C-alpha cells in the first residue's frame, strides 16, 4: 500500500456486515421524503435535491 | 491581609523536653518552625580530629565519625561564636572552636572503656553533655592492654542541614486535628484507629462529625532534646533563626527592586 | 565521589543572586521570583501568607529539583496592587507573627518556670 | 561493632546505654522492662539496643601489634 | 434575564444502584410544576441531600444579575452583583449532550439535556419546550437552594 506502519490505525469498514436492507437504509439517500430533506437540509437544497 | 496573632501554652517543661500547644496560627508556619527545630538551630559540635596515636580495634575515620556525634553543650556560648567562614582567622581561634584533647593508653588487665570524659576541652561552657553534673558516659572505643588513642579535636558551630551533628533534637513530636474533623486523613474503618492523646472524645465515638469550615488552627509540639541545647532554647532559637531568614531575604528583595 | 559539598544546600556562590524578580508575561500582574540556597521551609511559608492576601490572585511555589536548591515563588495580583508589593508586605507579615510568638513563648517559659 | 552514638532515626543518644543494659538484663529485667528503665520509649531506639551485637569484645580477643 | 430553567424538585431517591462514591452522591429528583426529571450527582460532604428534601433549582447562562457573559475564568475579587448569593450549593459545567424523541420526519417531544460539573453529572429531561435554552458546547451554572 506504500505505507508507513507509524501512521496507521484500526478502523471499521461500515459496509461490510450490514444486511441489504439495513444497507440500503443507511447508505442510499432518499431524494423523495420532502419531510425527511426539509429536516436535515436547508430550504433552497431541498428545493433542488427535490 | 495581615499577620496572625498566634498563642501559647506550655504544658510540660523538662530538662528532657517541652511540650506546648501554639494556637491561631497557619500550618506552614507549624511545620517551619518544626523543620527549623531539626534543620537550623545551631550547636557546636566535634569536625575537625587529628589522630597521634591509635592502637585501637576501630580504624580512625570509626572513631572520628563517633566524636563528631557526641553531643556538646552549647546553650550560651553558640550564639557568640562565629562560623568559621565569617571569621578572620587563619584556621582556628577561640572565637569560632574549641579545642578538645583525649589521651588513654590502657596499662591494665581489665579493659579500658575511653568515653565522653576523657574528652579535655578548653573552653569549659563548651563540654560532653554526659560530663556535666544517672545518665553514664558515651562510649568512644574500648581498650585493650597496651592499645593507646591520643588525639586533637576542634568543635565547630554548624546546624543540622549541613550534617546531622548539628541537629538539636532527640525527636520532634507533631501533630494537628487530633480528632479527625478535617478529614485530611481519611480512614477506611475508623473503630480501628487508637485515640491520639489529645483526642477530646468519648470513648464510643472513633472520629469527630466532619467540619466543612475549618481549618489547622492548633498546633501540638513535644521538642525533646538532644542535651547540647535546653528544649526552650530550642524553641526560641528557631523563632529567631526563622526571623533572621527572613529579614535576610527581605533586605535582598529591596535591594533587587532598587535596582529593577 | 560526585558527592557536592553539604554547605553547598544554604551557602551562595561568589556572584549568585539570593533572589531574582522576572515577569510573567503571560498574564499581567504576575512575576516569578527565583530564591537561590533556600528550600520549602521558607517557600511554603511566604505562599501561605501570600494567600491571606485578599489581593492576591495566585500564590504558588516549586523547588524545581531536588538536588538543586532553589525555590520559585509565582505570584500575580489585582491590577491596583504588586506582587512585589505582596511579596515584601507578606515577608513582613511573618516577621511580626514570629516576634509575637516569640514575645509570648518567653512569657510562658517564665510562667512554666515559676508557677 | 561498637555500640552507635545516637539512635539513626531520630537522634537520641544510646551510646551511654549499653552497660547499663547489660547491667539490667543481669539482675533479671525483661529486655522491655530493661529498655522502658532506660528511657527508651520509641521503637527506633529500642530497636537499637535490642539488636546490637558488641563484637568489639571478640576484637579485643586478639593481642595489639605493639606492646 | 441568563436563566435558562427553574423549577422546584423533590428527592424521590438517592443512590438507587449505591453509594458509588463517598463525597458525591446521585440524586433523583421530580418536578412539581415542569414534570422534569432530574439525576444530579452532589458533593453531599459539603450540602447534605436527605430524602423527600425540596428544593429550588436555577439554571443560568450567567451569575451576574444583568445579562454579561463569562468569561470562566476564576476571579474571586468580582464585586459585581450575583445570583449566586440568593443560593448555596453552586455548581459550573457544560452542556454534552442533547438527546430527543426526533424521528426523521417529526421534531422532538421530550428533551434530555446532559451536563457535567467537572464530572459530577446532571441529567434534566422532560417537554422539549422547557429546554430549548440548553445547547451543547454551552456553560451553565447550576444554583440550588433547599425549601423549608
Ligand atoms: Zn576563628
Ligand atoms: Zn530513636
Amino acid at each position: 500500500d506504500g505505507l508507513a506502519g507509524e501512521s496507521v490505525e484500526f478502523q471499521n469498514l461500515a459496509t461490510l456486515k450490514p444486511s441489504n436492507k439495513a444497507f440500503e437504509k443507511k447508505f442510499r439517500f432518499d431524494y423523495t421524503n420532502e419531510r425527511a430533506l426539509r429536516r436535515t437540509l436547508q430550504e433552497d437544497l431541498v428545493k433542488d435535491v427535490l | 491581609p495581615y499577620a496572625n496573632q498566634p498563642t501559647v501554652r506550655i504544658t510540660e517543661l523538662t530538662d528532657e523536653n517541652v511540650k506546648f500547644i501554639i494556637e491561631n496560627t497557619d500550618l506552614a508556619v507549624a511545620n517551619s518552625i518544626r523543620r527549623v527545630f531539626i534543620a537550623e538551630v545551631p550547636i557546636i559540635a566535634i569536625d575537625w580530629v587529628q589522630i597521634d596515636a591509635n592502637s585501637s580495634v576501630l580504624h580512625d575515620e570509626f572513631i572520628a565519625h563517633r566524636l563528631g556525634l557526641i553531643p556538646l553543650t552549647s546553650d550560651d556560648i553558640v550564639d557568640k561564636l562565629q562560623y568559621s567562614r565569617d571569621c578572620t582567622c587563619e584556621e582556628f581561634c577561640p572565637e569560632c572552636s574549641v579545642e578538645f584533647t583525649l589521651d588513654v593508653r590502657c596499662n591494665e588487665d581489665q579493659t579500658r572503656h575511653v568515653t565522653s570524659r576523657d574528652l579535655i576541652s578548653n573552653s569549659p561552657r563548651v563540654i560532653p553533655v554526659t560530663s556535666r553534673n544517672e545518665q553514664d558516659d558515651i562510649l568512644i572505643v574500648k581498650l585493650r592492654k597496651g592499645q593507646e588513642l591520643r588525639l586533637r579535636a576542634y568543635a565547630k558551630k554548624g546546624f543540622g542541614k549541613e550534617h546531622a551533628k548539628w541537629n538539636p533534637t532527640a525527636g520532634v513530636a507533631f501533630e494537628y486535628d487530633p480528632d479527625n474533623a478535617l478529614r485530611h486523613t481519611v480512614y477506611p474503618k475508623p473503630e480501628e484507629w487508637p485515640k491520639s492523646e489529645y483526642s477530646e472524645l468519648d470513648e464510643d465515638e472513633s472520629q469527630a462529625p466532619y467540619d466543612p469550615n475549618g481549618k489547622p488552627e492548633r498546633f501540638y509540639y513535644n521538642v525533646e532534646s538532644c542535651g547540647s541545647l535546653r528544649p526552650e532554647t530550642i524553641v526560641l532559637s528557631a523563632l529567631s533563626g526563622l526571623k533572621k531568614k527572613l529579614s535576610d531575604l527581605q533586605t535582598q528583595l529591596s535591594h533587587e527592586i532598587q535596582s529593577d | 565521589m560526585n558527592a557536592p559539598p553539604a554547605f553547598e544546600s544554604f551557602l551562595l556562590f561568589e556572584g549568585e543572586k539570593k533572589i531574582t524578580i522576572n515577569k510573567d508575561t503571560k498574564v499581567p500582574n504576575a512575576c516569578l521570583f527565583t530564591i537561590n540556597k533556600e528550600d520549602h521551609t521558607l517557600g511554603n511559608i511566604i505562599k501561605s501568607q501570600l494567600l491571606k492576601d485578599p489581593q492576591v490572585l495566585f500564590a504558588g511555589y516549586k523547588v524545581p529539583h531536588p538536588l538543586e536548591h532553589k525555590i520559585i515563588i509565582r505570584v500575580q495580583t489585582t491590577p491596583d496592587y504588586s506582587p512585589q508589593e505582596a511579596f515584601t508586605n507578606a515577608i513582613t507579615d511573618l516577621i511580626s507573627e514570629l516576634s509575637l510568638l516569640e514575645e509570648r513563648f518567653r512569657v510562658a517559659i517564665k510562667d512554666k518556670q515559676e508557677g | 561493632m561498637i555500640i552507635p552514638v545516637r539512635c539513626f532515626t531520630c537522634g537520641k543518644i544510646v551510646g551511654n546505654k549499653w552497660e547499663a543494659y547489660l547491667g539490667l538484663l543481669q539482675a533479671e529485667y525483661t529486655e522491655g522492662d530493661a529498655l522502658d528503665a532506660l528511657g527508651l520509649k520509641r521503637y527506633c531506639c529500642r530497636r537499637m539496643l535490642l539488636a546490637h551485637v558488641d563484637l568489639i569484645e571478640k576484637l579485643l580477643n586478639y593481642a595489639p601489634l605493639e606492646k | 434575564a441568563g436563566i435558562l430553567f427553574e423549577d422546584i424538585f423533590d428527592v424521590k431517591d438517592i443512590d438507587p444502584e449505591g453509594k458509588k462514591f463517598d463525597r458525591v452522591s446521585r440524586l433523583h429528583c421530580e418536578s412539581e410544576s415542569f414534570k422534569m426529571d432530574l439525576i444530579l450527582d452532589v458533593n453531599i460532604q459539603i450540602y447534605p441531600v436527605d430524602l423527600g428534601d425540596k428544593f429550588r433549582l436555577v439554571i443560568a447562562s450567567t451569575l451576574y444579575e444583568d445579562g454579561t457573559l463569562d468569561d470562566g475564568e476564576y476571579n474571586p475579587t468580582d464585586d459585581r452583583p450575583s445570583r449566586a448569593d440568593q443560593f448555596e450549593y453552586v455548581m459550573y459545567g457544560k452542556v454534552y449532550r442533547i438527546e430527543g424523541d426526533e424521528t426523521s420526519t417529526e421534531a422532538a417531544t421530550r428533551l434530555s439535556a446532559y451536563v457535567s460539573y467537572g464530572g459530577l453529572l446532571m441529567r434534566l429531561q422532560g417537554d422539549a419546550n422547557n429546554l430549548h435554552g440548553f445547547e451543547v458546547d454551552s456553560r451553565v451554572y447550576l444554583l440550588m437552594k433547599k425549601l423549608a
